[PDB]
């Protein structure tokens, strides 16, 4: 019975206005349609064609196969009149299939971002839906949660109203797996608010304009090409947007985590590094090639699987891009070839390898040409790097003990200088970036997703080791946290153990003191003189070995391994090299060579060398005592879940995995999440405010004294009839059901609308005689 | 109206207008109106213009002559919002009784309610009575419009 909408908006809003077919509400009366198993649906239809007891005999509505199954093995179908419903906490039947079906139909049908309870649901597309634009942005701009559909852009403003109404800073965190969207959903919601905060085509402000450019710069050398993500994000993220007491943008921030570097070295099979690479190699120009040292693509050993092609992007063009970026920054003409020309010189130094001396074992540098020119990009001396590098004049205090090394530990340690040399620059960058994006504060949290391959190495443990932590908190506030509130008010409560806890899982791998954990143990284990990445295993045994969620590794092929029973699966890590990395070993001797160097830019990416090792802090703990930063604060915001859903595993689109799907909503705790949000009262308010609003609509109910705030709200609920089951009453604070509210929101705004229209005119009679009051002075100037 | 202040009116009317036919585009009406000291509501004048359309309304015309018979009907009608009311609801927003509301609570409100006014309107309407904390006093910001 309403409006029409075209194809486009056949992907926000769904197809209502249709005939009242009587067909699929005349089948209602075999309500014994129920749900039940599959191999490759997963779940189907099927009626109960006789209930044997605890087995009923059935069968699917589909190949009219009749397959009987346990009266504990269908499920609850919902009625045709939810089909495709905007917020799955309105099915009247809530299952693993249920929940199934909806984001099948949506999906499938062009929508993807769902709503479930409290937190939205928001499958990958993987296609490029016409949903995100100047346009859309304006619909739903000020309009409320129902006045339109679940979109991203949706969050985006129900979370910046949310902080400017209860003062109380925000988070929107993207939960799922490797590969699901993180990333997309959170450059939709800083798009959103860099226009909907601000003071296609549109004319921003001026660090709206770079805070803009902020992310196309951090994926540039930070994300890359793996098995899982043409262009996946490399590292943790976190932005922060500050606004004011007008909530306009002024600043914003991100706190860079986990570059993975460890791949700048040698990448993975049929994986690339730090797209900036390539971008360089191939955007570069024939003259500034030649004025920083470039090759071929097949030519560097730094570049594993030689050159690998991403579909839809053209390194080419994708080079101009990304340094049209740096500029609306404000990285100089100068300051961005200063970066490029380092790119060079750590590719370079990957052609750097040594011949192992039969004779004295120490490694050799018979072709120089390697060294000269990568010494020409560092500002160094030559023959300076070339000796300290070989033979490191070592420091030891307590003497001046100089050594050499094997060709090996020659090569490991040229390895992790370049290696370092770069996330030397990294991080430079973002401080030089986070320089010019910089009351209240939204903050941004785009993590690393759950990753697990064929060889699962350190760096892989503290990704996913980050997911099970950001999962627990989840699982925490909703679950958790809240029932807290229920038990501390008074309110009539009861406690619901929805199994969900992960804290185990994390103590594996974090509590110190007391049992230690995997990280623990690693940590001081490679201090040790005869410590190995074997032993370290061992060791980890040595007192785990009786830890659920910990699992002794099925095949010890020829190395060690061990896999954990992690929330998002299991993975079989291989401490090989563990403690290798866990200390970050290098010739420092070229270090403090680099610290005294002549290229400024490389000087000052070393400048404050007073850590490296020549012989502080773990690589782990100095992790977990950041990451345990970040949790503190997160703490202390208000969290707004943007759970993305990976569909398949294809990389293609269209494609919608069953149950890879299904599990992940397991997985999620999703099902969980819609129970506490239909469940309990999702919602609270304390008294005064409660009465301060909604009274308008309550007028004669309180008396004219100054009363209790219980026993005045009392009078008020009382008045307008409120049933004794959408509220629950506590100390001072009410506990109302979902919706309970907008409903007295909008009842309230609706009785002051004429007022607003009236005053609203008297304020436009002002606006209008006095602008034209001023024009009519240049006149006569 | 009188013949003194009519004769005004006119002058105030052909003082709206770029070029010189003398006429005020169909859509430039409620500022002339406005102009004269009238506050019609952005209603009664698209009731009085038959209820034009935007596109026909950036291409219709309006002689003084043509417009004085709106000019008096609009100034005459029945009702006329107040402090003792136009704050009333003003007050309902009041973050606990501080008797000022916020500059969001404000700009939101007047633009999401009824006949909203443009980020612009709502902006340079109360720019400079939200303070350091950005608060203004209802109870004074309705005056400076209404008074004023
Ligand atoms: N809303 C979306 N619209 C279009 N493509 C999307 C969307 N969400 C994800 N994708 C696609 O899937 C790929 C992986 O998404 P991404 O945001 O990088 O995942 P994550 O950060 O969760 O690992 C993207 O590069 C893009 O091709
Ligand atoms: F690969 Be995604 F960024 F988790
Ligand atoms: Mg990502």
């Amino acid at each position: 019975a309403q409006k029409p909408l075209s194809d486009d908006e056949k992907f926000l809003f769904v197809d209502k206005n249709f005939v009242n077919n009587p067909l699929a509400q005349a089948d209602w009366s075999a309500k014994k349609l129920v749900w039940v198993p599959s191999e490759k649906h997963g779940f189907e239809a099927a009626s109960i064609k006789e209930e044997k007891g605890d087995e009923v005999t059935v069968e699917l509505q589909e190949n009219g196969k009749k397959v009987t199954l346990s009266k504990d093995d269908i499920q609850k179908m919902n009625p045709p009149k939810f089909s495709k419903v905007e917020d799955m906490a309105e099915l009247t039947c809530l299952n693993e299939a249920s929940v199934l079906h909806n984001l099948r139909e949506r999906y499938f049908s062009g929508l993807i971002y769902t709503y479930s309870g409290l937190f939205c649901v928001v499958i990958n597309p993987y296609k490029q839906l016409p949903i995100y634009s100047e346009k859309i942005i304006d619909m739903y701009k000020g309009k409320k949660r129902h006045e339109m559909p679940p979109h991203i852009y949706a969050i985006a403003d129900t979370a910046y109203r949310s902080m400017l109404q209860d003062r109380e800073d925000q988070s929107i965190l993207c939960t799922g797996e490797s590969g699901a969207g993180k990333t997309e959903n959170t450059k939709k919601v800083i798009q959103y608010l860099a226009v909907v905060a601000s003071s296609p085509s549109f004319s921003y402000g001026e660090l709206e304009k770079q805070l803009l450019q902020a992310n196309p710069i951090l994926e540039a050398f930070g994300n890359a090409k793996t098995v899982k993500n043409d262009n996946s994000s490399r590292f943790g993220k976190f932005i922060r947007i500050n606004f004011d007491v007008t909530g306009y943008i002024v600043g914003a921030n991100i706190e860079t985590y986990l570059l993975e570097k460890s791949r700048a070295i040698r990448q993975a099979k049929d994986e690339r590094t730090f797209h900036i690479f390539y971008y360089l190699i191939a955007g570069a120009s024939e003259q500034m090639r030649n004025d920083l040292l470039l090759e071929g693509f097949n030519n560097y050993t730094f570049l594993s699987n030689g050159h690998v092609p991403i579909p839809a992007q053209q390194d080419d063009e994708m080079f101009q891009e990304t340094l049209e970026a740096m500029t609306i920054m404000g990285f100089t003409e100068e300051e961005q070839t200063s970066i490029l020309r380092v790119v060079s010189s750590v590719l370079q130094l990957g052609n750097i390898v040594f011949k192992k001396e039969r004779n004295t074992d120490q490694a050799s540098m018979p072709d120089n040409t390697a060294a000269q020119k990568v010494c020409h990009l560092m500002g160094i001396n030559v023959t300076d790097f070339t000796r300290s590098i070989l033979t490191p004049r070592i420091k030891v205090g307590r003497d001046v003990v100089q050594k050499a090394q094997t060709k090996e530990q020659a090569d490991f340690a040229i390895e992790a200088l370049a290696k370092a040399k770069f996330e030397r620059l990294f991080r430079w960058i973002l401080t030089r970036v986070n320089k010019a994006l910089d009351a209240s504060f939204l903050g941004i949290l785009d993590i690393a997703g759950f990753e697990i391959f064929e060889i699962n190495s350190f760096e892989q443990l503290c990704i996913n080791y980050t997911n099970e932590k950001l999962q627990q908190l989840f699982n925490h506030t909703m679950f958790i946290l809240e029932q807290e509130e229920y038990q501390r008010e008074g309110i009539e409560w009861n406690f619901i153990d929805f199994g969900l806890d992960l804290q185990p899982c994390i103590e594996l791998i974090e509590r110190p003191t007391n049992p230690p954990g995997v990280l623990a143990l690693l940590d001081e284990e490679c201090w040790f003189p005869k410590a190995t990445d074997t032993s370290f295993v061992e060791k980890l045994i040595q007192e785990q070995g009786n830890h659920a969620k910990f699992q002794k590794s099925k095949q010890l092929k020829d190395k060690t391994e061990f896999c954990i029973l992690h929330y998002a699966g299991k993975v079989t890590y291989n401490a090989s090299a563990w403690l290798t990395k866990n200390m970050d070993p290098l010739n420092d001797n070229v270090t403090s060579l680099l610290n005294q160097s002549s290229d400024k830019f490389v000087a000052d990416l070393w400048k404050d060398v007073d850590r490296i090792v020549g012989l502080f802090r773990t690589v782990g703990q100095l992790y977990k005592e950041q990451l345990t930063k970040l949790m503190t604060t997160l703490r202390n915001t208000n969290p707004n879940f943007v759970r993305c859903i990976i569909p398949n595993h294809e990389k293609r689109a269209g494609k919608l995995d069953a149950h890879l799907v299904l599990e992940q909503l397991r997985c999620n705790g999703v099902l969980e999440g819609i129970r506490i949000c239909r469940q309990g009262f999702p919602n609270r308010i304390v008294f005064q405010e409660f009465r301060q609003r909604y009274e308008i609509l309550a007028a004669n109910a309180i008396p004219k004294g100054f009363m209790d705030g219980k026993q005045a709200c009392i009078l008020m609920i009382k008045a307008l009839e409120l049933d004794p089951n959408l509220y629950r009453i506590g100390q001072s604070k009410i506990f109302f059901r979902t919706g309970v509210l907008a409903h007295l929101e909008e009842e309230r705004d609706l009785k002051i609308t004429d007022v607003i229209i009236a005053f609203q005119a008297q304020c436009r009679g002002y606006l209008a005689r006095k602008a034209f009051a001023k024009r009519q002075q240049q006149l006569g100037s | 109206f009188s013949e003194e202040q009519t004769a005004e009116f006119k002058e105030a009317f052909q003082l709206f207008d770029r070029t010189g036919d003398g006429k005020i585009l169909y859509s430039q009406c409620g500022d002339v109106m406005r102009a004269l000291g009238q506050n019609p509501t952005n209603a009664e004048v698209m009731k009085v213009l038959g209820n034009p359309k935007s596109d026909e309304m950036n291409l219709k015309t309006l002689k003084f002559e043509q417009f004085l018979p709106m000019m008096q009907t609009i100034a005459k009608n029945k009702d006329q919002g107040c402090f003792e009311d136009y704050v009333e609801g003003l007050r309902v927003f009041d973050k606990e009784g501080n008797g000022t509301v916020m500059g969001a609570e404000i700009r939101h409100v007047l633009v999401t309610l009824g006949e909203k006014m443009t980020e612009e309107e709502v902006e340079q309407l109360v720019a400079g009575h939200e303070d350091s904390n950005g608060c203004i006093n209802y109870e004074e910001l309705v005056r400076m419009v209404l008074s004023g």
